[PDB]
C-alpha cells in the first residue's frame, strides 16, 4: 500500500536479506498486503525464509495476520515445513489454533503434509489435537486417512 | 578469344543480344520481397484448453505431444510455452535447408497419431500445425469511429467478409484475423439456476439435445418396393440460427406446467470466442488482419493488389468502418528498389563523365556505357537461374559489385586508347594488342576474385545464407563482368573506336582539356618521380607498411560487430507489464497513457497507436500489453531529433514515471529474427525431476552468481513470467459421495461456470461459429461467489459448493516452458562492453556448473548457431589465402610474385576501418561485404601493375626498377578514373538520412574510404611491394 | 453422413476451402457437396508441379481446417491424394 510496502513485500518473498534490512532501516511497511492478504510475513513464511521473519517480527509485524481466506503465517509455515520458522512464530506470539475459514487449523496442515517434527511443537505450543475441520476431521483422522503409522501414534 | 571476337563483332552482339533478352525476360518473372528467407525451418503446435491453468495445459497436452516428437527428420531442438490462458505452443525447429513442408507435415502426422491421447474438450478445440515465419507483408487494422460496434462485432465482420477475398487475392499466401468471428454466449445466473434446480449440466445437455444435425433416410430408399414412384431426402431436425431460438430451448417443464427455457436462466448474445485480448486502435475498438506474402511472390504486386481489394469492398461497410495500414514493407521495399536503379544509373553517368574528361573522346564514352547493363541484365537472369529474390539483399550486393563491373569497362577500353596514343595503331590492331596485354590478368582476375567472394557462401545457419545473398550475387556479377570483357568490349573497342596518332596526348589542345591533358601528363611525371625516390629507399616504407597493418589490427578489435543495423522502420513497440494479478482493467489503464503520450507529447511523429491488451513478448496474461506505435511519413519528420532512436529513449524515460508498471519501448530489428550479436539465449534445464521450485532456486543463483560479473555478463534476464498466487479449491470426496453429489457434475459446474465450455457448432448467416457457455461475469470473480453455485445431488436437493469445497491461497506458475522434454527457464543476456559473446557465454557456461545437481544447461536460438557456425570464418578465409596464391602462382608462373600482390589488401582495409570507426558505425555485414569488394578492386589493380612490370622484365628486357617504374606509368591513369567514377559513385549512400539510411550508410561509407586508402596507398605500395620481393627472390 | 448438400458445404466445404488458398502453383479449385453428405474438393496445379509435394502442401493447409469441421465429418476421415478423374478401363464381372 506504499512505495516500500509493496517493495518489501517483493523483498520478503524471494528473501533479499539486505534489502529488507535497509527498507526495515527506512520505516517500511509490515503490514503491506497483496491482493489475497498476504502480508510480508506470509511471505517469509510459505518460502521458507528464516532470518527475514525473525527481522520482521522485531519490527512489530502482525504474527495472527490473515490472509482474504483466514490464514496466518503458522499455516503456511506449518504445512510447507519450516521448523525453525514455525518455532520462532510460535516463540513470538502465534495462535497455535488458528482456524482458516474452512476450520483448519495449523496442526491439521502439518499432519497432512506429515512434517511430524512441526506436529510436535506444534503440541508441544498446546494445539488442540480435537480441534476439526468444516468437513469435522481431526489432525488424527488426516493421520489414519493418509495412513502415517508413525504420525498417528503421537496424536494417539 | 578476344581475339576471335575482335573479327566477330556481330557474333559478339548476338551473344550481348542474348544475355540482354534472358536479363529483361529474368527482371519480370523474378519475385521481389524485402528479405529472404534467412531463419530455418520452424514449425508450431498450438492448442487451447479452455478455462486451463498452465499445469493443467502442460501436464495434460504439452507433455504428450512433446512425447510423440519422434521419428521426424532433421529436428535440431524442440521448445514449449504452457501458460494460465489455456495455451499450449511447441516449437520444433529444423536444421537450415530443410523442406519446410515435408518438416512440416511429418510434425502433423505425429501430432495426429498423438491426438486420442489428450483431453476431449482439447481435440474438441484442435490443434493447429503451421510454419514459424515473423514475417508479415503488412497488417489491415479495421476499426469503428462512430462507436456502434464492438470489437467483436468489427472481427465478426471481417471474417465474414472481409478476411477470404484477402485471401484469395494474388500473391497473398497467410492471412490471420486479429479477433475472433462471433460465438453463440450463454451467460448462465447461477441464481436463476437454483430455484428451478438446474446446474450448467443441464443447461449443456439441453444444447446439445436441441442444437444438433440429426440424420433421417430417405423415402424411397434403395433397396425400395419396386412400383415406388417417389425418391426423397428425408431431412431433420438442423442446427440452430439465431439467439432467439437457442433461447427457446427447453430445459424443464414445471409441475404446475410452467416451462424454463435457457433465457430464464441465461443472458443470451451473439459474442466473442474469447476475451482474453482487447484491441484499441488510437483508443477506438479493433480488428484486423495479419497478412503474409506468399511464395516467389512480388511484395509490391500483392501490396497494391491486397489495397485494390479493400476499395472494392468499402462500398459495403456499415457505419464508421475504416480501413488503416499500421504495418506496411511495401512502401519501405520501394524505397529501395527505387534507390538501387538510381545508385545504378547514376553510375553510368559517373563514368561517361569520367570516360570522356581523361579521355576526351564520345565513341569511346559509349564502350562502358553499353558494357555495364548488359553484365547487370545478364547478372539479372543468372539471379533467377538460381531463383533469387530481388531483395533488400541481393540489391546491395549489386551496389557493392557496380565497381567491379565499371572497373573492368574502363580498364580494357583505356588500355586500347593508352596503345594507339603511345604507338599510332589502327583501333583493331591496337585491341588485338591491348587485349593481349591484359588477357591473362582478366582470367587470373577472375579466379582471384571467385576466391574471395565463393568461400562467404559457406557460412552456416542464419549468418551463412545473408552472406550467401551476397557472395552469389556478386560471384555472377564479376564473371559476366569479366566474361563481357572478354567477348563484347574487345569486339566494340576493335569496330567502335576513333584512332590516334602517335605521341598526340592531346596536349596540344584547347582549353579545359589542353590544360587537364598537360596538368594530368605532368602529374603523371611527379607521381613517376615520386615512386622512383620510394624505391631507392625502400626500408622505410616497410616499416610505414608494418605499421598500417597494426593499425589495421588494432582497429578491427576496437570496432563493435553487429549483425544488421537498426533502421526507422516507420513503426516500433512498447511494452508494458504490471505485476502478478494485476487486472486487465489496470493494463488498460497503463495502455491508454502510453497512447496518450505518443498522441500528445508526439502529435508530430505518431499517425496512430495500436493497442493490444493481455499479450505481450515475455507471455500471455490479464496483465500484460504490447503497443504498436506507427509513424507518419519520414518526408513529414525530419531530422535526428525525429527518428525512431530517438523517440524510443524519449518514450522509455517518460513511461519510467508509470508508477506501477513496466513500461519502456524499442525499435523493431531489421530482420526480424536474430536478436543481438553479443547477446545470448540460455536454456537452464531439469535433468533429473527436481520440478519447478528447484529451478527457480537454481536459476535465482545463476542470475544471482552472474550479476556478480557485470564486466562479462550484461542484463542477464528470465525470459519467463514469475509464480503468481493462484486459489486451490479441494472437492471432498467423502462428503460429497454422502451428500449424493457427483464428482462430474461438481467439477463440470466449476469448470463450465468459471472458465466457460465449448459446447457445440451453430450456423450464422450461413457460418459456423461456435457456442459457449460460462457464467454471467458478476458471479464469477471473487471467491466469495464460488459457494453461490449449487449442483444437484443424485436425491434431487440443491447443494451449494461451500459444503464439500475448502480453499487455500498458494504460489504456481503462470508460464512453464520446456526445452527438449524436460522443464527448463530460458535466459537472456549479452557480452558486457567490449566483450566477445563466446567469451560471455563461456562464463555462462562456466558459472552453470556450479548449480545444484540434477541441473543442466543448453544454449539455443542464436546461441545454437553460434556454438556450431562461427568457427569457419578462419577456416573458410585460409582456403581464399591458399587458393588465391594457388591463382596467382598459375597466372605469374612464380611461387614468389604472388606476395607482391597479396601484401595490397590492408591498404583497402585501413581506410574503412577508420571510416566506420569515424561516424560510429559498426563491423556489420554490409561493412564486410564492402570490405571485400574494396580488396577485390585493388588486388585486380595490383594485379595489373605487377603484371605489365613483370611483363616488362620478361619481353622487353628492362631492369627492375625500369619495368615498376613503366607499368606504375601506364597504370596510374584507369586507376585514377575507376576510384574517382566509385567514390563518387558511392557518396549519395554515405550521406543519406532516413528512409533506409541505415543500410546505404554501412555499405557505403566503408567502400569509400576503403576506395580512398586502396588508391593512395597502392599506387606507392604497390611498386615498392614488387620490388621488395624481386629482391629477396 | 445424413446431412443435405446446403449443410455439407456451410460446415465442411467452405471451411476447407476458405483455408485452401496460397499454395504453391495453383491454378483452379472445383468442389461439390451432394445430398448423400459427400464433399469433393479439386485442386489443379500447373503443369509440371511435382505432385507429391502439392498433395503434402494440401495436406498442411487441411490441417487448419480439421477442427472447424463437425466433430462426425472427422470421426469419417477425410482423405487427401492425387487423383485422377478418367477411367482407364472398365473391368466387367458377370455369371455365367
Ligand atoms: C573457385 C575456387 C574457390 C572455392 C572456395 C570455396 C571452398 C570452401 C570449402 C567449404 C568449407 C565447409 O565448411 C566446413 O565446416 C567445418 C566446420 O565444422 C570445418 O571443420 C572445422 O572443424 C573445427 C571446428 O571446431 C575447426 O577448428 C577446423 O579448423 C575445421 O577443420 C570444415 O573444415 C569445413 O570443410
Ligand atoms: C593520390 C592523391 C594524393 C596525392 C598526395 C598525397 C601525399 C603523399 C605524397 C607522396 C609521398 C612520396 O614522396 C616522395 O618521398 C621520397 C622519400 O621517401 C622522396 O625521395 C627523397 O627522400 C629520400 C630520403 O628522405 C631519398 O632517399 C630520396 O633519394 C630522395 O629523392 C621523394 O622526393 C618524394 O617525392
Ligand atoms: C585476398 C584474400 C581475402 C581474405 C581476407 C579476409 C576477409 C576479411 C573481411 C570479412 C570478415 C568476415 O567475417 C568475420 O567473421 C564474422 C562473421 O560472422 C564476423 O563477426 C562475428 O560473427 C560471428 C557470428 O555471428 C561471431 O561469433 C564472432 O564473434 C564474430 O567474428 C567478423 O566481424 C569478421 O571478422
Amino acid at each position: 500500500g506504499s512505495d516500500l510496502g509493496k517493495k518489501l513485500l517483493e523483498a520478503a518473498r524471494a528473501g533479499r536479506d539486505d534489502e529488507v534490512r535497509i527498507l526495515m532501516a527506512n520505516g517500511a511497511d509490515v503490514n503491506a498486503a497483496d491482493v489475497v492478504g498476504w502480508t510480508p510475513l506470509h511471505l517469509a513464511a510459505y518460502w521458507g525464509h528464516l532470518e527475514i521473519v525473525e527481522v520482521l517480527l522485531k519490527n512489530g509485524a502482525d504474527v495472527n495476520a490473515y490472509d482474504t481466506l483466514g490464514s496466518t503465517p503458522l499455516h503456511l509455515a506449518a504445512h510447507f515445513g519450516h521448523l525453525e520458522i514455525v518455532e520462532v512464530l510460535l516463540k513470538n506470539g502465534a495462535d497455535v489454533n488458528a482456524k482458516d475459514d474452512n476450520g483448519i487449523t495449523p496442526l491439521h496442515l502439518a499432519a497432512n503434509r506429515g512434517h511430524l517434527e512441526i506436529v510436535e511443537v506444534l503440541l508441544k505450543y498446546g494445539a488442540d489435537v480435537n480441534a476439526q475441520d468444516k468437513f469435522g476431521k481431526t489432525a488424527f483422522d488426516i493421520s489414519i486417512n493418509n495412513g502415517n503409522e508413525d504420525l498417528a501414534e503421537i496424536l494417539q | 578469344m578476344p581475339n576471335f571476337f575482335i573479327d566477330r563483332p556481330i557474333f559478339a552482339w548476338v551473344i550481348a543480344i542474348i544475355i540482354m533478352l534472358a536479363g529483361g525476360l529474368a527482371i519480370l518473372k523474378l519475385p521481389v520481397a524485402q528479405y529472404p528467407t534467412i531463419a530455418p525451418p520452424a514449425v508450431t503446435i498450438s492448442a487451447s484448453y479452455p478455462g486451463a491453468d498452465a499445469k493443467t495445459v502442460q501436464d495434460t497436452v504439452t507433455q504428450v505431444i512433446e512425447q510423440n516428437m519422434n521419428g521426424i527428420d532433421n529436428l535440431m531442438y524442440m521448445s514449449s510455452n504452457s501458460d494460465s490462458t489455456g495455451t499450449v505452443q511447441i516449437t520444433l525447429t529444423f536444421e537450415s535447408g530443410t523442406d519446410a513442408d515435408i518438416a512440416q507435415v511429418q510434425v502433423q502426422n505425429k501430432l495426429q497419431l498423438a491426438m486420442p491421447l489428450l483431453p476431449q474438450e482439447v481435440q474438441q478445440q484442435g490443434v493447429s500445425v503451421e510454419k514459424s515465419s515473423s514475417s508479415f507483408l503488412m497488417v489491415v487494422g479495421v476499426i469503428n469511429t462512430d462507436g456502434t460496434m464492438t470489437q467483436e462485432d468489427i472481427s465478426d465482420y471481417v471474417a465474414a467478409n472481409m478476411k477470404d477475398a484477402i485471401s484469395r487475392t494474388s500473391g497473398v499466401g497467410d492471412v490471420q484475423l486479429f479477433g475472433s468471428q462471433y460465438a453463440m454466449r450463454i451467460w448462465m445466473n447461477p441464481n436463476e439456476l437454483n430455484k428451478f434446480q438446474l446446474t450448467p449440466v443441464d443447461v449443456i445437455t439441453a444444447i446439445k439435445a436441441q442444437n444438433a444435425q440429426v440424420a433421417a433416410g430417405q423415402l424411397g430408399g434403395t433397396p425400395p418396393v419396386k412400383g415406388q414412384q417417389l425418391n426423397a431426402s428425408i431431412i431433420a431436425q438442423t442446427r440452430l440460427t439465431s439467439t432467439e431460438e437457442f433461447g427457446k430451448i427447453l430445459l424443464k417443464v414445471n409441475q404446475d406446467g410452467s416451462r424454463v427455457l435457457l433465457r430464464d436462466v441465461a443472458k443470451i448474445e451473439l459474442g466473442g470466442e474469447n476475451y482474453d485480448i482487447i484491441a484499441e486502435f488510437n483508443g477506438q475498438p479493433a480488428s484486423g488482419l495479419g497478412i503474409k506474402l506468399a511464395t516467389g511472390a512480388n511484395a509490391l504486386d500483392t501490396a497494391a493488389a491486397i489495397r485494390a481489394e479493400l476499395a472494392k469492398m468499402e462500398p459495403f461497410f456499415p457505419s464508421g468502418l475504416k480501413i488503416v495500414y499500421p504495418y506496411d514493407t511495401t512502401p519501405f521495399v520501394k524505397i529501395s528498389i527505387h534507390e538501387v536503379v538510381k545508385t545504378l544509373v547514376e553510375a553510368i553517368i559517373l563514368v561517361f563523365l569520367v570516360m570522356y574528361l581523361f579521355l576526351q573522346n564520345f565513341r569511346a564514352t559509349l564502350i562502358p556505357t553499353i558494357a555495364v547493363p548488359v553484365v547487370l541484365l545478364g547478372t539479372f537472369a543468372v539471379l533467377a537461374a538460381f531463383g533469387f529474390s530481388i531483395n533488400t539483399l541481393t540489391m546491395f550486393g549489386m551496389v557493392l559489385a557496380i565497381g567491379l563491373l565499371v572497373d573492368d569497362a574502363i580498364v580494357v577500353v583505356e588500355n586500347v586508347e593508352r596503345v594507339m596514343a603511345e604507338e599510332g595503331l589502327p583501333p583493331k590492331e591496337a585491341t588485338r594488342k591491348s587485349m593481349g596485354q591484359i588477357q591473362g590478368a582478366l582470367v587470373g582476375i577472375a579466379m582471384v576474385l571467385s576466391a574471395v567472394f565463393v568461400p562467404m557462401a559457406f557460412f552456416g545457419g542464419s549468418t551463412g545464407a545473408i552472406y550467401r545473398q551476397f557472395s552469389i550475387t556478386i560471384v555472377s556479377a564479376m564473371a559476366l563482368s569479366v566474361l563481357v570483357a572478354l567477348i563484347l568490349t574487345p569486339a566494340l573497342c576493335a569496330t567502335m573506336l576513333k584512332p590516334i596518332a602517335k605521341g598526340d596526348h592531346g596536349e596540344g589542345k584547347k582549353g579545359f582539356f589542353g590544360w587537364f591533358n598537360r596538368m594530368f601528363e605532368k602529374s603523371t611525371h611527379h607521381y613517376t618521380d615520386s615512386v622512383g625516390g620510394i624505391l631507392r629507399s625502400t626500408g622505410r616504407y616497410l616499416v610505414l607498411y608494418l605499421i598500417i597493418v597494426v593499425g589495421m589490427a588494432y582497429l578491427f578489435v576496437r570496432l563493435p560487430s553487429s549483425f544488421l543495423p537498426d533502421e526507422d522502420q516507420g513503426v516500433f513497440m512498447t511494452m508494458v507489464q504490471l505485476p502478478a494479478g494485476a487486472t486487465q482493467e489496470r493494463t488498460q489503464k497503463v495502455l491508454n497513457e502510453v497512447t496518450h503520450y505518443y498522441l500528445t507529447k508526439e502529435k508530430n511523429n505518431v499517425e496512430s497507436v495500436f493497442a493490444v491488451n493481455g499479450f505481450n513478448f515475455a507471455g500471455r496474461g490479464q496483465n500484460t500489453g504490447i503497443a504498436f506505435v506507427s509513424l507518419k511519413d519520414w518526408a513529414d519528420r525530419p531530422g535526428e531529433e525525429n527518428k525512431v532512436e530517438a523517440i524510443t529513449m524519449r518514450a522509455t524515460r517518460a513511461f519510467s514515471q508509470i508508477k506501477d508498471a513496466m513500461v519502456f519501448a524499442f525499435n523493431l530489428p531489421a530482420i526480424v529474427e536474430l536478436g543481438t550479436a553479443t547477446g545470448f539465449d540460455f536454456e537452464l534445464i531439469d535433468q533429473a525431476g527436481l520440478g519447478h521450485e528447484k529451478l527457480t532456486q537454481a536459476r535465482n543463483q545463476l542470475l544471482a552468481e552472474a550479476a556478480k560479473h557485470p564486466d562479462m555478463l550484461t542484463s542477464v534476464r528470465p525470459n519467463g513470467l514469475e509464480d503468481t498466487p493462484q486459489f486451490k479449491i479441494d472437492i471432498d470426496q467423502e462428503k460429497a459421495q454422502a451428500l449424493g453429489v457427483s464428482i462430474n457434475d461438481i467439477n463440470t459446474t466449476l469448470g463450465a461456470a468459471w472458465g466457460g465450455s465449448y459446447v457445440n457448432d451453430f450456423i450464422d448467416r450461413g457460418r459456423v461459429k461456435k457456442v459457449y457457455v460460462m457464467s454471467e461475469a458478476k458471479y464469477r470473480m471473487l471467491p466469495d461467489d464460488i459457494g453461490d453455485w449449487y449442483v444437484r445431488a443424485a436425491d434431487g436437493q440443491m447443494v451449494p459448493f461451500s459444503a464439500f469445497s475448502s480453499s487455500r491461497w498458494e504460489y504456481g506458475s503462470p508460464r512453464l516452458e520446456r526445452y527438449n522434454g524436460l522443464p527448463s527457464m530460458e535466459i537472456l543476456g549479452q557480452a558486457a562492453p567490449g566483450k566477445s559473446t563466446g567469451e560471455a557465454m563461456e562464463l555462462m557456461e562456466q558459472l552453470a556448473s556450479k548449480l545444484p545437481t540434477g541441473v543442466g544447461y543448453d544454449w539455443t536460438g542464436m546461441s545454437y548457431q553460434e556454438r556450431l557456425s562461427g568457427n569457419q570464418a578462419p577456416s573458410l578465409y585460409a582456403i581464399s589465402l591458399i587458393v588465391v596464391f594457388l591463382c596467382l602462382a598459375a597466372l605469374y608462373e612464380s611461387w614468389s610474385i604472388p606476395f607482391s600482390v597479396m601484401l595490397v589488401v590492408p591498404l583497402g582495409v585501413i581506410g574503412a576501418l577508420l571510416a566506420a570507426t569515424f561516424r560510429g558505425l559498426t563491423n556489420d555485414v554490409y561493412f564486410q561485404v564492402g570490405l571485400l569488394t574494396t580488396i577485390g578492386l585493388s588486388a585486380k589493380n595490383a594485379i595489373l601493375i605487377v603484371e605489365f612490370a613483370k611483363d616488362l622484365m620478361d619481353k622487353e628486357g628492362k631492369g627492375l626498377i625500369e619495368a615498376t617504374l613503366d607499368a606504375v606509368r601506364m597504370r596510374l591513369r584507369p586507376i585514377l578514373m575507376t576510384s574517382l567514377a566509385f567514390i563518387l559513385g558511392v557518396m549519395p549512400l554515405v550521406i543519406s538520412t532516413g528512409a533506409g539510411s541505415g543500410a546505404q550508410n554501412a555499405v557505403g561509407t566503408g567502400v569509400m574510404g576503403g576506395m580512398v586508402t586502396a588508391t593512395v596507398l597502392a599506387i606507392f605500395f604497390v611498386p615498392v611491394f614488387f620490388v621488395v620481393v624481386r629482391r629477396r627472390f
